[PDB]
């Protein structure tokens, strides 16, 4: 063998003409970034959502160490926070629980409630309530 | 730079913003306007 | 001219009802999907107009109505109710259809049956295509699902035109079965017979869908439609076009760039052509779900909330109720019908004439062993003496075809 | 025909069609509503017609006391069909597109 | 205020409603369609991928679901019926 | 160009074939409301 | 490019048909039901 394929018929999987030792080959570019942003005439500080990349990758995946500044304030820091759709930053996690406006995913929404930030939290399901019955 | 410049009915421009200062500035060249009502926005990666 | 056929016996039959309401949650990415991490690419489909701003908008635009067709389907209601601890419903037994407190799952007894019944099957994330999480969670699928069984099994149909009413549940589909055309009097002499053959029915759906028999026929057409699709997009970038090869990255170590004009817009012409079939067969199979999606969001409106007089929109036969329940890309409804048993063969007659005087039936239908008369309910057969209370009294006796003579029992003076 | 045009016939032909609307006549006159909920229930028709008026609000009497009138009035409307489908303006507009 | 409208007599209509439920099943063959009787014409199409292995599907995908709408709206039946010998209906002739 | 000639037939095709979709499950609709029963919605069946 | 255009439009268009084509049916079926008439159904001519 020289190289593998796939379904994709895409080089994944090479082996090195040297050492002879088996090794992958895949690139992550999760070119896909989303923001989460109110009204854009109401407020500029804002959060980002990365799809599927676990936030512990992000200054190896895109080289950011040589990038600008700007591009390493949102890259790492305090206001990191993990959902199951990837992870979140820009955010201050809270433990309530409300009707949410904003749709992100898995289940973890956004909003423009207070010193002023947005915050994310699963969306409450509505009002719990039982009924009297016998 | 990929730039954005609005024009009043003069042609004189008031204001301009840059679509690289952070990723906000990403969502506005990425929709082509600047009063969007609140939502989700989702941007082409452009970082090199 | 005067036979009639009226029911003597009686069955209760649940059934099943499958309705796709989401699809799968897809997403492709402008320049990652025709060639990525080209820089010298982009600059070449930057002259093709706007393409992926319309596509992946129009795709971007699918995820907006997947999200709303789930909300305008499953959280029809604004309050989480919850089921009673004590499970005393009059003799039924609804264990096989409520969450199981014990696991750590909100899925019921018999969704786990089901979200093993019918599969999903990923791993292709690196060239463009990604798959974006659902709005609501499976978790919180159930979780809709708990609460809508514990309103409509408690507090009747109230919950729906409002603030919750207590109600038993044999008070509840004692007088729903006045819906149907037979009074309420079936039900409190036959509660022991119905629990019994409605647990059974509960018995009988539990074994066919554990079993090896594929009732879950069209939640796999579905899945495998925005399966196939998927499949068809990731074989068709290992085709050349034409082109000398089908990578970019071997013709950019090729052709120079004034020779690679021709050669790498013909493969961006090509891979364009792929692209936009995909979006457009997913905007017919998004319309196609969203008209079941709206059926699907009727019948939570009209075969759950409420009692239907339509026939044959909630399952097979009369409605009484239906147990909406959680599924991996749809909803299951459980149609609990009335279905009529064994009949006898019964002689009828329009009217009865008296002292000339014609007596018409105000509510039923008006049968005879044979020799003598009685009156009963049209859709189940409870023989009563006819009496001026259950008739009223209009017109002669000469003016309706099929009358016969007959005697009428005066109570109020005895 | 020329250039690859295959049609495959229809799955139920049109002379089986015409049955299940026969069965579904013969459905609907002689038992109404219960055939299409469980076991058929044999019904006469003029009875039938009765259960119908009291659907809509109608009382039980105004079909025995006029039904000799309904008998004429309600063929007329069939015998009408023929009239306002025979005529050179059809009416299987939709049909026809 | 104190009026109200009561009709002393009725009558019977019949109107015809018209809904289509299928139309002509279609199938196109690519290997003869596009390139005529022509062998070294089918080549170039083997050469773009799979189209006309997903457009077959397509066609039939839909003459598979028309195939369902006649199901769908004729066999809501189980049984098959027939007219008794008598025809009483109470003065309805049903004969047309 | 025959391609897209043939490509447009089938986006023709499968657009006519949703609206054929919504005609037949108005008509089985009716099927079960306006014929194997008796409905109280009005102005459905036909015009009273 | 061009002929391309208007492919993209015309398919859009005639699937944005469909889209106002079911609800302008499914308006018409409350058209009739729901002012003609009073309707039985739940939570078809609004909440309650
Ligand atoms: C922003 O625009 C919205 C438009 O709906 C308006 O309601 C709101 O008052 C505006 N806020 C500010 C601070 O301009
Ligand atoms: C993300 O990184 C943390 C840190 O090691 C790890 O524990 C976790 O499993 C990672 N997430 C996934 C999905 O692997
Ligand atoms: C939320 O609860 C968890 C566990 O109870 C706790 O670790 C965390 O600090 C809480 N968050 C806040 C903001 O209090
Ligand atoms: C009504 O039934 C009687 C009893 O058989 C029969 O003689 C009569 O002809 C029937 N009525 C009509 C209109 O046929
Ligand atoms: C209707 O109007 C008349 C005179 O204008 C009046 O006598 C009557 O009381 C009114 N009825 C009602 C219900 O207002």
């Amino acid at each position: 063998q020289q190289f593998g394929r796939d379904i994709a018929d895409t080089t994944d999987a090479v082996r090195d003409p040297q050492t002879l030792e088996i090794l992958d080959i895949t690139p992550c570019s999760f070119g896909g970034v989303s923001v989460i942003t109110p009204g854009t005439n109401t407020s500029n500080q804002v959060a980002v959502l990365y799809q599927d990349v676990n936030c512990t990758e992000v200054p190896v995946a895109i080289h950011a160490d040589q990038l600008t500044p700007t591009w390493r304030v949102y890259s790492t820091g305090s206001n990191v926070f993990q959902t199951r759709a990837g992870c979140l930053i820009g955010a201050e996690h809270v433990n309530n629980s409300y009707e949410c406006d904003i749709p992100i995913g898995a289940g973890i929404c956004a909003s423009y409630q207070t010193s002023q930030s947005i915050i994310a939290y699963t969306m409450s399901l509505g009002a719990e309530n039982s009924v009297a019955y016998s | 730079r990929t730039f954005l410049l609005k024009y009043n009915e003069n042609g004189t421009i008031t204001d301009a913003v840059d679509c690289a200062l952070d990723p906000l500035s990403e969502t506005k060249c990425t929709l082509k306007s600047f009063t969007v009502e609140k939502g989700i926005y989702q941007t082409s990666n452009f970082r090199v | 001219n005067n036979s009639i056929a009226i029911p003597t016996n009686f069955t209760i039959s649940v059934t099943t009802e499958i309705l796709p309401v989401s699809m799968t949650k897809t997403s492709v990415d402008c320049t990652m999907y025709i060639c990525g991490d080209s820089t010298e690419c982009s600059n070449l489909l930057l002259q093709y107009g706007s393409f992926c701003t319309q596509l992946n908008r129009a795709l971007t635009g699918i995820a907006v109505e997947q999200d709303k067709n789930t909300q305008e389907v499953f959280a029809q209601v604004k309050q989480i109710y919850k089921t009673p601890p004590i499970k005393d419903f009059g003799g039924f037994n609804f264990s096989q259809i409520l969450p199981d407190p014990s696991k750590p799952s909100k899925r019921s007894f018999i969704e786990d049956l089901l979200f093993n019944k019918v599969t999903l099957a990923c791993a292709q994330k690196f060239n463009g295509l990604t798959v974006l999480p659902p709005l609501l969670t499976d978790e919180m699928i159930a979780q809709y699902t708990s609460a809508l069984l514990a309103g409509t099994i408690t507090s009747g149909w109230t919950f729906g035109a409002g603030a919750a009413l207590q109600i038993p549940f044999a008070m509840q589909m004692a007088y729903r079965f006045n819906g149907i055309g037979v009074t309420q009097n079936v039900l409190y002499e036959n509660q022991k017979l119905i629990a019994n053959q409605f647990n059974s029915a509960i018995g009988k759906i539990q074994d066919s869908l554990s079993s090896t028999a594929s009732a879950l026929g069209k939640l796999q057409d579905v899945v495998n439609q925005n399966a196939q699709a998927l499949n068809t997009l990731v074989k068709q970038l290992s085709s050349n076009f034409g082109a000398i090869s089908s990578v970019l990255n071997d013709i950019l170590s090729r052709l120079d760039p004034p020779e690679a004009e021709v050669q790498i817009d013909r493969l961006i012409t090509g891979r364009l052509q792929s692209l936009q079939t995909y979006v457009t067969q997913q905007l017919i199979r998004a319309a196609e779900i969203r008209a079941s999606a709206n059926l699907a969001a009727t019948k939570m409106s009209e075969c759950v909330l409420g009692q239907s007089k339509r026939v044959d929109f909630c399952g097979k036969g009369y409605h009484l109720m239906s147990f909406p329940q959680s599924a991996p890309h749809g909803v299951v409804f459980l149609h609990v019908t009335y279905v009529p048993a064994q009949e006898k063969n019964f002689t009828t007659a329009p009217a009865i004439c008296h002292d000339g005087k014609a007596h018409f039936p105000r509510e039923g239908v008006f049968v005879s062993n044979g020799t003598h008369w009685f009156v009963t309910q049209r859709n189940f057969y409870e023989p009563q003496i006819i009496t001026t209370d259950n008739t009223f009294v209009s017109g002669n006796c000469d003016v309706v075809i099929g009358i016969v003579n007959n005697t009428v029992y005066d109570p109020l003076q005895p």
